[PDB]
């Protein structure tokens, strides 16, 4: 098995336009994420709410849908609770909140499509691992 | 006056050979990725 | 009379080359802190905790209030530089003096000069050496009493308002206050010298230190040992370096807990959590979390009985439950706005938590100091990803190796010194073996 | 003192080296090429990076069969194929 | 003065590396189950026996590396290379395990090999035997786990796996299934191998301590000689100083010495005795009254009833990808968990 | 003549059956009083609530435990590192519920443990020895104090302390090995190598030693006759011995000089075990055995399971059961 | 005949475990067995 353009194929935005991310896009996402994010997210769980994952079906029943490209770059921005009623920057690292969250601060556009792509990739080749925690370890 | 070959000389490079070989082999093994 | 595996013994009578390696040593200590702090400011990245990162000697500088501002956030890394380079550039000079007492400087010194030469067994030359480093002991911890009142302060993780460099006005010089963490237990709530929480203490004391140092250097120059002591002791550089390498050993001992309890001298913006404080702030963030969601913290009965999230300590003070209430004893700047006077505060927990404090503790809930050799962080059955192993570690584990070995070290130095003193060293007189002059036991 | 040459006297010797800095990196090179051909996966059976699982597979590619054993890794192979 | 005993002359010459008789089982046997090891760990799966990757060339180091024991589904074969399993193929041959069965068979004649060379030297040179006799304790160790072990239970495939993690893996195994560390013969072998270190540790202790002062310097190396007929240290003094610390001390060289054989190599015979029971699952499972007491009182509970739950979480957790050829499908909902965790 | 000089000449004198010395004046109270507690505890002590979960577990023999179950259980997690002496508590009642056996045990022994190796110092000076006997046995010494005492004061409580019994010796080892993966960690590697080593080379210097007796005994007594206690002659031939095992390795592998045999003898076990006793005493710091979990994936990021994959998946089952009603929360970070 | 000196010989086989061993090391962190 190999990381071909139909695992790096993913949803642009709701509409269901697709986006095809290169191998490079890939491994900078899956870097950027270790960064920014795997000290709560590794493997796809919530250490600090393990009743939310990045699984894509989770994603998917988030408001607004955050099982695409554009729905995460914007999370990433201005996160809000899964059914969309109170933003949470204050306490979710967000480019809204990188005065609080310094990481955030060097993160650019595309840095973001490529966090999101990982995200998004993962659960194509890891399955049910991605998100499932120690029961798949 | 000493001999060369011995079964000496022959259990030395029975280990002595492979050993090298196989150090090469477990070098070029540390440049694959996938 | 040593071998070459044994070949620094040979010193032991060569003051000279002696000073040399000393001194060389001296200089390999000064160029490791300087060399080190350069690689670590090189790889220092700004937006990322220290923490995150692998530092052990950064922390130490900011923590006497060069480079950072209010929260610890880094301001200027220049300090840093300025700190790496003159240790650097100093090693040269201890290089230098090393390297020459030790290949062409006298190999004795007592005859160049009846100052610098010393015999191990003149009581008085020794004491005074003692009281001379004594006194310069003394004055290296006034050096700190004095960046702390007169320039600049130091960084105070308990400051109102998330931490700051502040200036110590107030020392705290009460004996009762000083002397009394001596003398507190070192077992857990107590903590003995480990327990100090406030830069007004430690301060003081190093004001009392410094004065009983340079006192006890004057004491030495001026004395030689009394009866009791001439008849206790072994005489010897071998008995000397002994008592020394106990002495290491203890504090060594001590700094392993120090930085493994203490959060105040090891601030966590700049060392990560304690372990007691991860774990406490694990249970701070799944409070958080379920109250908003409509869960009644107070009032929850958990599996076993005791409460979900809050329950009483044995003398009765409310604190977290689950395994923590181990931890109770655990105090930082993030918890105790929620303290009253029987320990957490129902009220204030239901009303008053911020969110810089449900951050705090996410951070220090998910940088709790675990992790394997490699470096990988979190739990032994966690999967690869996150690069971490917390400073406090690496600082508690590397300590406690070397203060047991030097405690070995000890005893294979004393047990060698008494046994060389008394003449038997390179072992049993045949023609007078003493069990055979002794009765039989039977 | 059972009368081969000794060790040291032989390491030290200009003779030695001269054979043994060309024996040395000959067969250093020999184990590199071994793996860097990718020989050496293919008289051990030993997967590729790309041949632990087909694209979709998840399915580890277990023997089940004693006396077929050798027909079934030959089938999950040509799966790949 | 035929060619047989010139044959022994030669194989019997004063060489670096001693030959005798016993080295034409011994040098080829052990060198096919060393080269086995290394090549095996350096090149060869065990993705279709185990699931696994076990080689440097697949990305392992040098903890994770193994030679795996054959698929479970082989049976106890001898995976003959020209067996009808492997049929010639090298390479299916390594695909299968082959070179487990390689390096445990080869491993097994240089042990005996190796004890052969043990008796033939002593007896040219004139020793009584005795090491020869205390090297039958790793060959019984050997013998009882890579061969009896696996070949009471359903294949190869159970026995230890060669290598670091792989024999990790294997302790936890038995723990979990087997409840091992409970096992009498397990904890006198315990006691033979911490008791043999002890006395190792006690014994190089004491002379050092006790050494006469035979020479002038600082190190006390230099002062012993080959030859001497005198002892090198005190046992007049050694004993005194252990009966007046401990109360007893030896007072017999000769009996020390052989208590230093006695102890690991009985030591070692016991454990060999144990892991035999296991080959049948002849466990040393469960205490009948503590489980008797605990069904009916559920306030009971010791260290024992402890450590089974541990046991009870090691097999489910572990089982399926441990023993892939079983198919195990575990629900998240039947996995046994505490709270929280 | 005077009275504190003899008494200082008892203490010190080598003709008690037994040293004392002042070491053993320390050492004979702690041991008296940690063995004394000891032994009590074991027989009747009743059940003691370990985990601070008001779930006590049953220790001793009269609570229906065998020698193989039994134990002194550690002390409450509701404790944690406070010091609990008898009169710290209300009444025995209270003590024994919560654990105090436990603590009263531990720090005597530790006491008279240290005490122990000091007069293995005090009386080696008194006879005129050689003064590191002590030194080899700072190894063991180190090693309890690693799972007694440095492992609960890393970890925040005695509750994880290593049980005073069999099978709480087990319940430790599995645990440990669940959060700290202690089988890969080097220190314990070097642990093993020195155990194994150890047993191995007293097996091997007592097998040559014993091979190369001198005949002084017929084939109808024991060979150990053949020593007398005191005797100036040694009573095996070394060069014998060094001739056989030279020729069973080669010549170079073996040793001629029994000093730097008996040496290494000593330093082997020695270091091996300082090493597992650090491997205990920096993993109660939490700085664990190698992780490789998921270290090897293919190409398309599969992970391909190692050895070390099955070892977590073991791992992660001793997790999750153990101290079942303990946890709250889902990390389980002491 | 005896000509290199053994120091010699001892300091350059030593950095050549040095060097390969670095190799190994090196290897954990990139390609194949790094986690990445
Ligand atoms: C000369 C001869 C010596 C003879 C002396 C004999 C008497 C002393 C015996 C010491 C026993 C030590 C038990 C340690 C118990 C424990 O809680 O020890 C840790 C204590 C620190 O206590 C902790 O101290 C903490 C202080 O932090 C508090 O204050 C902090 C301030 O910022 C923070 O706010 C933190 O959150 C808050 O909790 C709390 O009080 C904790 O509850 C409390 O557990 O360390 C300290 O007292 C430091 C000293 C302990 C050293 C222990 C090392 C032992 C080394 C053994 C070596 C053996 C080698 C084997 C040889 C073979
Ligand atoms: C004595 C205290 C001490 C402590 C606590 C640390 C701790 C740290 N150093 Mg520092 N370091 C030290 C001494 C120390 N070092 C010395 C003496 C040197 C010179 C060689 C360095 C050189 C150094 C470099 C070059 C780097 C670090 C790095 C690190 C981090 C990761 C360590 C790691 O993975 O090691 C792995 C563990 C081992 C190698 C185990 C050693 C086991 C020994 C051999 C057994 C000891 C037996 C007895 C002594 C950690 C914060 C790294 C980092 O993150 O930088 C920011 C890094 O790149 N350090
Ligand atoms: C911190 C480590 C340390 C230090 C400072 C010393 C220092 C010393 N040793 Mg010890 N030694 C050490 C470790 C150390 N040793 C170790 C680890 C071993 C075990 C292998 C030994 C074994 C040993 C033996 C066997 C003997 C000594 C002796 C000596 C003394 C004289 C050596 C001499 O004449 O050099 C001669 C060497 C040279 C001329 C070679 C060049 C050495 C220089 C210093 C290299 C420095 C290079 C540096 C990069 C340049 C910086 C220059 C700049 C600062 C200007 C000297 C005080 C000797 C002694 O006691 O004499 C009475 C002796 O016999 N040592
Ligand atoms: C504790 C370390 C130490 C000790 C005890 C000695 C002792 C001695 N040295 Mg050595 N030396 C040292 C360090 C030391 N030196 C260092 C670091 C260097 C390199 C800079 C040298 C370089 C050196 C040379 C080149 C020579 C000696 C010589 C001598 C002897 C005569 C010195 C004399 O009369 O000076 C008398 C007093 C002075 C020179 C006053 C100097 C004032 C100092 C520099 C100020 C101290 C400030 C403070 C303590 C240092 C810390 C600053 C830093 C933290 C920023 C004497 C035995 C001589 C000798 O034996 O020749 C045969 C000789 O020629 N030394
Ligand atoms: C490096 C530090 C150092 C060293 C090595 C020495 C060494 C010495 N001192 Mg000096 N001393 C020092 C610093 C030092 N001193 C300072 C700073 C002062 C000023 C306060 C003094 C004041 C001083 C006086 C007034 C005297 C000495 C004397 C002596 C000699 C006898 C030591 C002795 O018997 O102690 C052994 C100590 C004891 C037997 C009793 C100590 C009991 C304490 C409580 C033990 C606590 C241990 C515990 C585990 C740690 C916890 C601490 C506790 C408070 C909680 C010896 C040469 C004596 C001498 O002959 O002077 C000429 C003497 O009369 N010293
Ligand atoms: C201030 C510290 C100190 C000082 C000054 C001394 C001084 C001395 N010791 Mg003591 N010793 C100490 C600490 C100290 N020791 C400690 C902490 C221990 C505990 C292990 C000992 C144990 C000890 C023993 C057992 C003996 C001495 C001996 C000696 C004498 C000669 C030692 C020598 O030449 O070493 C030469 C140096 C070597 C042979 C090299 C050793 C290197 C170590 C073992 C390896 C560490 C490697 C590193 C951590 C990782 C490698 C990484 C890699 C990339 C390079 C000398 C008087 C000897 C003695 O009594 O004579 C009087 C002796 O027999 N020492
Ligand atoms: C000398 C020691 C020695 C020993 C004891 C063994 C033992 C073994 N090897 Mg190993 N082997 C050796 C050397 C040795 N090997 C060498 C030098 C090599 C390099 C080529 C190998 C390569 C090797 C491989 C590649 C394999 C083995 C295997 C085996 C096993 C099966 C052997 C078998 O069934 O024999 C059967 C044959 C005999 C027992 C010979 C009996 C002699 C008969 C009675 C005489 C017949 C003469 C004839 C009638 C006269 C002429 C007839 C006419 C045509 C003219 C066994 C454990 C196999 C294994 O481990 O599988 C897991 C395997 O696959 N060996
Ligand atoms: C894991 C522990 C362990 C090992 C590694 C070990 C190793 C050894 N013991 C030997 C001897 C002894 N061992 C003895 C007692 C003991 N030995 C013990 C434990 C061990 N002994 C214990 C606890 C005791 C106490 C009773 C005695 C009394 C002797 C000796 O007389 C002898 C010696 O000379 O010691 C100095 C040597 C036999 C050499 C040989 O047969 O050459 C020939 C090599 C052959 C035949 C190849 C065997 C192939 C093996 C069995 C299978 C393959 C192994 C792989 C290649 C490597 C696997 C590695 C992974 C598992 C990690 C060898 C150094
Ligand atoms: C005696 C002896 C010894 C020892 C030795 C020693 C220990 C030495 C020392 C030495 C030393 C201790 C050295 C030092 C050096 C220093 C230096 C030489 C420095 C340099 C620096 C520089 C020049 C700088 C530069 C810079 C800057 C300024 C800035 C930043 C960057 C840089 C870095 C570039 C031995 C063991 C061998 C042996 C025997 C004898
Ligand atoms: C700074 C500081 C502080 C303070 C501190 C102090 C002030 C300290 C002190 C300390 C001290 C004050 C110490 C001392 C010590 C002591 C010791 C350590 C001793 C020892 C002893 C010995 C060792 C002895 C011995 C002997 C005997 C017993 C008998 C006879 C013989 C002999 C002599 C040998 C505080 C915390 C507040 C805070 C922070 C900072
Ligand atoms: C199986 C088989 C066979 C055989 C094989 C062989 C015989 C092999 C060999 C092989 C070999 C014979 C190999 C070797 C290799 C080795 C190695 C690969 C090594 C490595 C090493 C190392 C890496 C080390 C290092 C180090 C360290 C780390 C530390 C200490 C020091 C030293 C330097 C040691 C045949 C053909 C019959 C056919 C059938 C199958």
């Amino acid at each position: 098995a190999e990381l071909t353009p139909e695992v790096l194929t993913v949803p642009l935005n709701s509409e269901g336009k697709t986006i095809t991310l290169t191998e490079k896009q890939y491994l900078e996402g899956k870097r950027l994420f270790q960064y920014a994010c795997a000290s709560c997210h590794v493997g796809g769980i919530t250490k600090t709410n393990p009743s939310l994952d990045l699984r894509t079906e989770t994603l998917a029943l988030a408001t607004p849908p955050r099982d695409n490209i554009e729905g995460l770059v914007d999370y990433m921005k201005n996160p809000t609770t899964y059914d969309g009623e109170q933003e949470i920057a204050e306490v979710h690292p967000s480019l809204r909140s990188a005065d609080i969250f310094p990481k955030m601060r060097n993160l650019t556009e595309k840095d973001l499509v490529a966090i999101a792509g990982h995200i998004l990739v993962e659960p194509k080749i890891l399955g049910d691992k991605w998100g499932g925690g120690k029961v798949y370890y | 006056s000493y001999p060369i070959f011995t079964v000496r000389w022959v259990a030395v490079h029975t280990l002595a050979v492979p050993t090298i070989f196989f150090l090469g082999a477990i070098a070029a093994m540390q440049f694959i990725q996938r | 009379g040593f071998a070459w595996w044994a070949g620094n013994a040979r010193l032991i009578n060569l003051s000279g080359k002696l000073l040399g390696a000393h001194v060389a040593h001296a200089g390999l200590i000064v160029f490791w802190a300087g060399a080190m702090t350069l690689f670590e400011l090189a790889h220092f990245i700004p937006e990322k905790p220290m923490y995150e990162q692998g530092l052990i000697l950064i922390p130490h500088i900011a923590t006497l209030g060069w480079g950072v501002g209010p929260g610890g956030e880094v301001v200027d890394t220049f300090p840093f530089f300025v700190v790496g380079v003159v240790h650097l550039i100093s090693s040269a000079v201890l290089g230098f003096g090393g390297v020459y007492h030790a290949i062409r400087g006298p190999e004795t010194l007592e005859e160049y000069s009846s100052f610098f030469g010393y015999d191990w067994k003149d009581k008085n030359k020794m004491t005074t050496i003692l009281g001379f480093h004594l006194i310069v002991l003394g004055i290296g911890a006034l050096l700190l009493v004095a960046k702390a009142m007169f320039f600049g302060g130091l960084y105070d993780t308990w400051a109102p308002g998330g931490g700051d460099v502040r200036v110590i006005t107030n020392p705290t010089l009460d004996p009762r206050v000083i002397f009394g963490y001596l003398l507190k237990s070192p077992f857990g709530g107590e903590g003995w010298i480990v327990s100090v929480n406030n830069l007004e203490d430690v301060v003081g004391g190093h004001i009392w230190i410094g004065l009983i140092c340079i006192a006890g250097g004057i004491w030495h120059i001026l004395t030689t040992p009394f009866g009791w002591a001439r008849r206790a002791f072994i005489w010897s550089g071998e008995a000397y370096l002994s008592y020394s390498l106990g002495a290491l050993s203890m504090m060594g001992f001590i700094a392993t807990c120090f930085v493994w309890f203490n959060n105040t001298v090891y601030p966590s913006e700049f060392y990560g959590p304690t372990g007691p404080e991860a774990s406490q702030a694990q249970a701070m963030t799944f409070l958080i979390r379920d109250q908003k969601l409509g869960a009644n913290v107070g009032s929850a009965q958990g599996p076993t009985g005791l409460g979900k999230y809050l329950m009483r300590s044995p003398t009765g003070e409310i604190i977290f439950g689950g395994e923590t209430m181990r931890f109770w004893d655990f105090r930082g700047p993030w918890l105790e706005p929620l303290r009253g006077p029987n320990g957490l505060d129902l009220n204030k927990i239901k009303n008053d938590i911020q969110p810089w404090q449900e951050r705090r503790a996410a951070e220090y809930m998910t940088h709790a100091p675990l992790g394997s050799l490699n470096s990988v962080g979190g739990v032994a059955t966690e999967i690869n990803s996150v690069n971490f192993v917390s400073p406090r570690s690496w600082l508690a584990t590397s300590h406690f190796v070397l203060a047991f070995f030097f405690l070995v070290g000890h005893l294979w130095h004393a047990g060698r010194a008494r046994a060389a003193a008394a003449g038997f060293e390179k072992g049993i007189d045949r023609e007078s073996e003493p069990v055979l002059s002794m009765p039989s036991l039977d | 003192t059972t009368g081969e040459r000794p060790f040291s006297d032989i390491i030290t010797s200009v003779r030695y080296w001269v054979i043994h800095s060309i024996t040395i990196p000959a067969l250093f090179i020999a184990g590199w090429l071994f793996v860097s051909t990718g020989l050496a996966y293919d008289v051990f059976g030993t997967p590729r990076p790309d041949s632990y699982y087909a694209q979709e597979q998840r399915s580890i590619p277990l023997v089940t069969d004693r006396f077929e054993a050798k027909q079934q890794v030959e089938t999950f192979l040509e799966q790949l194929k | 003065r035929g060619w047989f005993d010139i044959l022994d002359d030669w194989l019997k010459r004063d060489r670096f590396v001693f030959v005798g008789w016993s080295g034409i089982l011994l040098f080829p046997c052990a060198y096919l189950a060393l080269g086995g090891w290394l090549t095996g760990t350096t090149f060869v799966t065990s993705w279709y026996t185990h699931g696994l990757a076990s080689s440097y060339l697949e990305g392992c180091n040098f903890l994770t590396v193994a030679v795996s024991t054959p698929a479970n589904s082989m049976g106890h074969s001898l995976l003959l290379l020209w067996g009808p399993e492997a049929q010639g193929d090298f390479t299916r041959w390594c695909q299968l395990g082959g070179l487990w069965t390689f390096i445990a068979l080869h491993g097994a004649f240089g042990l005996i090999g190796f004890m052969l060379r043990q008796f033939e030297i002593a007896r040219l040179v004139g020793v009584r035997p005795y090491n020869a006799i205390a090297f039958s304790a790793p060959i019984a160790v050997f013998v009882s786990v890579f061969l009896i072990y696996p070949l009471g239970q359903s294949s190869w495939f159970f026995a230890p796996s060669f290598g670091v993690a792989a024999i990790f893996r294997f302790l936890l195994f038995f723990q979990g299934f087997h409840n091992w560390t409970l096992n009498p013969f397990h904890m006198m072998g315990v006691a033979g191998v911490l008791g043999g270190a002890l006395l190792c540790a006690i014994h190089g202790a004491t002379v050092e301590n006790t050494l006469f002062q035979d020479g002038e310097g600082a190190s006390t190396f230099r002062a012993f000689n080959p030859t001497q007929a005198e002892e090198t240290y005190s046992m007049v003094t050694a004993n005194r100083f252990w009966s007046q610390i401990f109360g007893i001390a030896f007072s017999n060289k000769r009996w020390l010495h052989f208590f230093m054989l006695f102890v690991p190599v009985t030591g070692l015979w016991m454990s060999a005795i144990g892991v035999v029971g296991l080959a049948l699952n002849l466990r040393s499972y469960d205490f009948i009254s503590q489980e008797i007491r605990a069904a009916e009182d559920p306030e009971f509970e010791t260290f024992y009833t402890k450590n089974l739950l541990l046991n009870e979480g090691i097999r489910a957790w572990m089982a399926p990808q441990d023993q892939p050829h079983e198919n195990f499908v575990f629900p998240e909902e039947v996995l046994p968990r505490g709270n929280a965790l | 003549a005077n009275l504190w000089e003899r008494f200082c000449n008892w203490v010190t004198s080598t003709d008690n059956r037994l040293y004392v010395g002042w070491f053993g004046v320390i050492m004979i109270p702690t041991l008296l009083a940690a063995t004394i507690c000891f032994v009590i505890a074991f027989i009747a002590a009743p059940p003691v609530d370990i985990d601070g979960i008001r779930e006590p577990v049953s220790g001793s023999l009269l609570y229906g435990n065998n020698i193989i179950t039994g134990a002194v259980v550690p002390s409450s997690n509701a404790i944690g590192l406070h010091f609990y002496p008898i009169w710290e508590a209300a009444s025995l009642d209270e003590w024994l519920y919560n654990g105090g056996p436990y603590q009263l045990i531990i720090f005597h022994f530790l006491l008279g443990a240290s005490c122990y190796m000091g007069r293995q110092w005090e009386l080696s000076y008194r006879l005129g020895m050689r003064p590191w006997i002590c030194v080899a046995y700072s190894a063991p010494l180190a090693s309890a104090f690693a799972v007694f005492l440095i492992y609960p004061i890393g970890q925040g409580s005695f509750s994880d302390g290593m049980p005073l019994g069999i099978s709480g010796t087990f319940n430790f080892m599995i645990v440990f090995q669940a959060e700290h993966n202690i089988l890969m960690h080097p220190f314990h590697q070097l642990g093993v190598a020195g155990v194994f080593g150890g047993a191995l080379f007293c097996a091997m210097h007592g097998s040559l030693v014993t091979s190369s007796l001198i005949r002084e005994t017929t084939e109808t007594e024991s060979a150990n006759y053949g020593y007398k206690f005191g005797q100036e002659e040694e009573t095996y031939n070394i060069v014998a011995a060094h001739g056989y095992f030279g020729r069973l390795i080669f010549q170079y592998a073996s040793f001629n000089n029994s000093r730097s045999l008996h040496f290494f003898l000593a330093a082997w076990p020695v270091v091996g075990v300082w090493f597992t006793a650090l491997g205990i005493s920096t993993m109660a710091f939490n700085l664990n055995g190698f992780n490789f979990n998921h270290s090897v994936i293919d190409a398309k990021g599969n992970v391909i399971n190692t050895w070390a994959d099955i070892i977590n998946r073991a791992n992660l089952g001793m997790e999750v059961m153990h101290e079942r009603n303990a946890h709250n929360f889902p990390l389980d970070l002491a | 005949g005896g000509r290199i000196p053994l120091w010699i010989v001892a300091t350059v086989a030593g950095m050549g475990v040095i060097v390969i061993v670095g190799l190994f090391f090196y290897g954990a962190y990139a390609g194949l067995g790094s986690s990445l």
